[PDB]
């Protein structure tokens, strides 16, 4: 900003939201399925 | 462009005291009208005025309340009215055009005026 | 209510002399200042508007200049005619006021 | 709270009151500190 | 700011085509009422 005082990037342009830790990120393989008629 | 003055040459304490003037020569509605008072031996004091086509008045916050000062443009004539008259309200009484630089709409008095370009002959109260 | 004063009260001059009369306003006014003259048993008549604006059918032997709070008027030729009281009247705001007069003699 | 004066004291048409200078304090991007703001407002806007 | 002078905002309508349209609106207007009333306009009353 001018131990220094510093401040996080986020509070320039955007809140954060916490990212909740039960939640993996790990990739899982995903199907694309046509619907009827395709 | 005359301007002349009339009224009573003195009331009495605690009556109105009505002074007119009239416009020979222009309009009302084009020029501010403005009342100057001059005690005896004493400077000058503004009143009050009136504006032409937009009607509004103003008055100076000494001689509190009891002024009123209001135009008729179907004569070209103004007036001014001072009730519960005094001792201290003894002096000459003139009446005054001043000019009006238009900017904005004149009906909303979005003009810059105060300058007194002409005065009437006075009267003395 | 804005408050107006001249300088001198009272200037002793002579016929033909170069005279300069002053006015100190309280604030500010923005060259918004008139000087009118009158004679005793007469109204005043109109001289300079907006501070140096010179009126129509005003000699041209007055003249006046000046800014802020400090504004002069200036008679280059005082013949007997000019032996008046000079007032300031101040229009930038309202109330209108007057100074107290400077008298010429 | 909003500390407001008129905008144009020496407005003698309309628009003379319908406009305030209003100071206050607002917040920054840090939580930390305040600022200080000054703004107009209409009268219709704002009350006492 | 205001650069330049404060002004009151403001509309303008022709005098005339208003008071022709109101003639007209008044001329169908008395249709159900009768050819012998007397139709008056006035401003608004209460509220904001
Ligand atoms: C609704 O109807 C009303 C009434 O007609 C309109 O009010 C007019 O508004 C205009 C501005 O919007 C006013 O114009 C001003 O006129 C002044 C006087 O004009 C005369 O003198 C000049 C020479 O000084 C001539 O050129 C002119 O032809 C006239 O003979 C001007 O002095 C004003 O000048 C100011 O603005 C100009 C910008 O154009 C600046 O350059 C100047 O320095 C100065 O700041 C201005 O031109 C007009 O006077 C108003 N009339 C009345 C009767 O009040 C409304 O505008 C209208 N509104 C709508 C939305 O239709
Ligand atoms: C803050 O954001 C602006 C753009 O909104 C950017 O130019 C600036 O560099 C950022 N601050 C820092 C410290 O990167
Ligand atoms: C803004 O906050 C400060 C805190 O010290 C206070 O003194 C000030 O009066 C506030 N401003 C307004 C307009 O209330
Ligand atoms: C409105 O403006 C138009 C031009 O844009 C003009 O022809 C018309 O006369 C104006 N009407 C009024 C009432 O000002
Ligand atoms: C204009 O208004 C007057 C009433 O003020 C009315 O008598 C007259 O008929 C109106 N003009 C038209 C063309 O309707």
């Amino acid at each position: 900003i001018n131990n220094k005082e510093y401040r996080l990037i986020n509070c320039n342009t955007s809140a954060i939201t916490q990212a909740c830790p039960k939640v993996s990120f790990e990739p899982i393989p995903i199907h694309y399925c046509a619907p009827a008629g395709f | 462009l005359q301007l002349q003055e009339s009224g009573p040459g003195l009331v009495k304490p605690s009556e109105t005291l009505s002074l007119t003037c009239a416009v020979s020569g222009g309009s009302i509605s084009d020029y501010c009208w403005n009342w100057i008072r001059q005690p005896p031996g004493k400077g000058l004091e503004w009143i009050g005025y009136i504006g032409g086509s937009s009607g509004s008045t103003y008055y100076n916050p000494s001689l509190k309340g009891r002024v009123t000062i209001s135009a008729d443009t179907s004569e070209n004539r103004f007036s001014l009215k001072l009730s519960s008259v005094t001792a201290a309200d003894t002096a000459v009484y003139y009446c005054a055009r001043s000019p009006i630089t238009v900017f904005g709409v004149v009906i909303f008095d979005e003009y810059t005026t105060g300058n007194l370009d002409l005065w009437g002959p006075g009267t003395p109260i | 209510d804005i408050q107006m004063t001249q300088s001198p009260s009272s200037l002793s001059a002579s016929v033909g002399d170069k005279v300069t009369i002053t006015c100190h306003a309280s604030q500010d006014i923005s060259s918004w200042l008139a000087w009118y003259q009158q004679k005793p048993g007469k109204a005043p008549k109109p001289l300079i508007y907006y501070a140096s604006s010179l009126q129509s059918g005003v000699p041209s032997r007055f003249s006046g200049s000046g800014s802020g709070t400090d504004y002069t008027l200036t008679i280059t030729s005082l013949q007997p005619e000019d032996f008046a009281t000079y007032y300031c009247q101040q229009y930038d705001d309202l109330p209108f006021t007057f100074g107290p007069g400077t008298k010429l003699d | 709270t909003l500390q407001c004066t008129n905008y144009a004291p020496k407005l003698r048409s309309m628009m003379r009151g319908e406009i305030k200078n209003c100071s206050f304090n607002m917040t920054t991007e840090l939580r930390d500190k305040k600022q200080k703001v000054y703004s107009l407002f209409y009268r219709l806007d704002v009350v006492q | 700011d205001v650069l330049g002078h404060v002004r009151m905002a403001h509309c303008n309508i022709s005098k005339a085509t208003w008071n022709e349209t109101l003639g007209k609106v008044v001329k169908q207007l008395r249709k159900h009422f009768g050819n012998n009333t007397i139709i008056r306009f006035a401003q608004s009353s209460g509220g904001d």
